[PDB]
């Protein structure tokens, strides 16, 4: 009803409070991550948990999301948060294309440089994060507007194994691709097949996020027993933006 | 409300039709089963509008890759919403009771969960039948020519989107119908992970996994 | 008199414990960074204060660094800890060299971009940086061992107003001076005028770290009151490397 | 031993010749013997064997950005240890009192420190010359042409070294004699710094700086 990508974009301008410290990710005790590079990884990390608690303070102000069962509003951003730093990273990495690219953003000032991924062993997904995400949607010449509506329906996933109210949760993703369609044939409106086009970027996200937990999950980087309780007080606790 | 094109309504009719050609201890049952609706999976296809533009290395690529998640769709479009379960013609095979017989139990509930929530879209057999299509056409990691394959997906593409506009009257659930759809698309790649992990599994435990999905699912 | 080049090189294998949090560098409370800009910059403050760290540790299990007056190997890693970390910058930027260097890399899998720089207003100093240490460190293809003898001879500084025992300190900046120029004359023995080669990078290396400050400062990023004591409590408390 | 070239012989006594020839209301004073003695720096400095060599605009980039620092340089070379000050002939003008009666009297220690620290050092009249052609030739941002005056100082670098070297018998405190010289270039560009500082206070003080260094010590 409120739920629009008009709004969803001046949430999008809005900036997280000095984050509320959440362990979402960590380089913990006894990890397979070689000594002289526990010091980046975790700065890494540190930065991570940064992203992750305003990603939470985004969700929490989404119309009618806090509406939401909290249960609920838990298991949405719990399933979610890593597609869409992913999907972030992506979307900030596409500035430094033009041999493949050779950049990742993580954050502002802030770029991971493809050898680092190499040596990391996380060559591929590093590859197929700028070009089945950020290149394709340099192509695809996609927009904020464009931006924003999918991060909203990547995170309205009403699929999402253990919700209570899946009904409320399908309104409003259903009001999102209403939305999206709007936007495209009223905007882009020469570019038939966009709606699809956009939207097949979303199992692409998702594979890449299956197989970076693969990579954390091996060096033990996720305290995957805490998260839920940390976006329970997160939603609760964190100071709303600027 | 742009009507389909004589082009599109005998494609659908084209996949509606052979879709229906190929409906359909423990362990050494189920290996065989998926092994025949693999072949079904694999004919229809190659039996595709546009499989034979692309290149045969990247027939592979698709094959292998679409194959898993393909199948979940199989399964789960045999959902029966009654007996909260999947009437597979049951072989016995797709049960909790065999999957338990063969200790791959704990995957049962993620797959019904799809299946319930597959259920719920409520899909025509042309819903379903271009969506298998689209699958096999997306775009896959390793492919040599991923623009062509765009190019062929996007005609299945296209044809849904005409078809549910038609079925509505260019409402705008149109886009709902619609998005719903391409959202299986991601569900499937989840699902399709997990299968690839149950492999990764029999291999640190030592199972029999007949040389066909070997082959098709990978090893190293 | 245990102090050496191959001493100091084994010495840099080592690596420090979990740097145990010092806020050298931090955004505080009224800042001008402004503030879609602040978690960035913070994390780079929670970056180097990490290093900080591991650079007060490194000082401290340097042959008789620790068997001088308390007052004083505070008082040289206070004087010297900027230009270190400028220099290390500068050392493991030389890998991201070959339009002017685009890369500076601040951490093992982590560069800065020189747009990012330019944004920040701080593009001369990044440029300077790359080019007067990082590629003229490369052309004069300096090695390790005069790059950690280097190290000790910035940290060991007598001419450090406050000193209670300038003479300490300076018997070992000598003693290192023997040893850089031995290390040259037995080993690039063909390079003439290397030793003094070397040695100019020193005030490069000053000039670059005293325009750092100028920029850190105006955006209230030191908390230079407080230096000192982090640095007194480091060499006690902290933990030696691996 | 490797013995001074006549080259070099050649180039110190020349170097210490000219050295001697180029010796020397309250802000007033100050302003204006620097000016007098920033022109005896400049003189020594264009008769430099090299700085002809040097393109236009990179004499004046050496030149400015060497003024301060080989001032600081005069100041220290005329420190009395007995006293514990600057007799500088005392134009009454680079004194505690001065600096007091001109305001800037808190630069005043960090100026001393130097000046203890460089008495310590025990310089020749040869070591302290090498050094200022060394301070004037050195890698200043923006000059055209870097590696012709690298190769420049270079020349006067080795100069040092070699009379160092002979000075004591090739014996290994040569190189700590050498270093501790080298050395001062680096504590020299604080004292610069501190210097612009300066500047840029009296811009924001409004403060009386006579076009000459207003233009050599930029103002923008
Ligand atoms: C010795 C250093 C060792 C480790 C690092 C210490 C942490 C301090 C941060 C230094 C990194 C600065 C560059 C990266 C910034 C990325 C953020 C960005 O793009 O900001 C734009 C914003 C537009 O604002 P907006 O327009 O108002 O305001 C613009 C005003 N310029 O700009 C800002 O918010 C300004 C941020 C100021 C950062 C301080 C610079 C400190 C320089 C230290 C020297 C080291 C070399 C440089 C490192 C790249
Ligand atoms: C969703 C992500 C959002 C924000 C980021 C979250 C923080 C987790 C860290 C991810 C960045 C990894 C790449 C950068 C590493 C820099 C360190 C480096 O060069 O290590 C070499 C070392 C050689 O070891 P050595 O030889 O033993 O062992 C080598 C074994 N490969 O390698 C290691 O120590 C391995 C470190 C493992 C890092 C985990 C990778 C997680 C991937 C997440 C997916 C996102 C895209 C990739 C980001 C670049
Ligand atoms: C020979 C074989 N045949 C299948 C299969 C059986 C029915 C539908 C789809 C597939 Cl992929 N599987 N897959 C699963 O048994 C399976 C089924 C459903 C799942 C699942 C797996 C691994 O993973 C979690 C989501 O649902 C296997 C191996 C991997 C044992
Ligand atoms: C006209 C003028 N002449 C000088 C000067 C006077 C004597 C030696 C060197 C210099 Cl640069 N200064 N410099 C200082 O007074 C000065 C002297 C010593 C210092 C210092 C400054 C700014 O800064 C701190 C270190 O020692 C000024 C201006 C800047 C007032």
């Amino acid at each position: 009803q409120e739920l629009s990508i008009e709004r969803l974009l001046e949430m999008e301008s809005l900036v997280a409070d000095p984050s509320e410290e959440f362990q979402f990710l960590r380089v913990g005790p006894d990890s397979n991550v070689p000594p002289k590079f526990r010091a980046p990884v975790s700065s890494l990390c540190q930065i991570g948990n940064k992203q992750i608690a305003a990603l939470v303070v985004w969700a929490r102000d989404i119309p009618h999301f806090s509406q939401l069962e909290m249960e609920d509003q838990i298991l949405l951003i719990k399933g979610s948060w890593n597609e869409l730093l992913l999907f972030a990273i992506a979307w900030r990495s596409m500035e430094f294309l033009t041999s493949p690219p050779q950049l990742m953003c993580l954050m502002p000032g802030m770029t991971l440089h493809r050898n680092s991924a190499l040596q990391a062993g996380v060559g591929q997904i590093f590859d197929r994060v700028l070009s089945e995400l950020s290149l394709k949607m340099r192509t695809l010449r996609v927009d904020q507007a464009e931006y924003v509506a999918l991060k909203a329906i990547i995170l309205l996933n009403p699929d999402v194994k253990g919700l209570k109210n899946r009904q409320e949760v399908e309104v409003l993703r259903e009001k999102m691709f209403l939305c999206l369609d709007e936007y495209c044939r009223r905007s882009r409106s020469s570019e038939e097949g966009r709606f699809a086009a956009l939207l097949l970027r979303l199992p692409a996200l998702r594979s890449i996020s299956l197989k970076s937990f693969e990579h954390l999950f091996f060096f033990h980087l996720v305290a995957d027993t805490s998260i839920a309780g940390y976006i329970r007080d997160a939603l609760r606790n964190h100071a709303p933006p600027i | 409300v742009p009507p389909l094109t004589a082009n599109q309504k005998s494609l659908i009719a084209r996949l509606v039709y052979y879709q229906e050609g190929y409906e359909q201890m423990p362990f050494r049952q189920i290996t065989e089963m998926t092994i025949l609706t693999v072949q079904l999976i694999v004919e229809f296809a190659k039996g595709l509008p546009g499989f034979s533009k692309i290149s045969q290395s990247d027939q592979i690529t698709l094959l292998k890759a679409c194959s898993s998640e393909v199948m979940m769709l199989r399964v789960a479009r045999r959902y029966d919403a009654a007996t909260d379960s999947v009437l597979f013609a049951n072989n016995q095979a797709y049960t909790r009771d065999n999957y338990r017989k063969a200790g791959m139990a704990y995957v049962i509930e993620d797959l019904l969960h799809f299946c319930r929530c597959m259920y719920s879209m409520m899909m025509d057999n042309v819903h379903y039948a271009l969506l298998t299509a689209i699958v096999i056409f997306s775009d896959r990691p390793g492919l040599e020519q991923p623009s062509l394959v765009e190019e062929i997906q996007r005609y299945y593409l296209n044809t849904l989107r005409v078809y549910i506009l038609n079925q509505n009257s260019a409402s705008p659930r149109s886009a709902v119908i619609f998005g719903k759809i391409l959202g299986i698309l991601t569900e499937i790649r989840t699902l399709g992970m997990q299968n690839s992990n149950m492999c990764i599994s029999l291999k640190l435990k030592n199972r029999k996994l007949p040389p066909f999905l070997e082959e098709i699912w990978d090893v190293a």
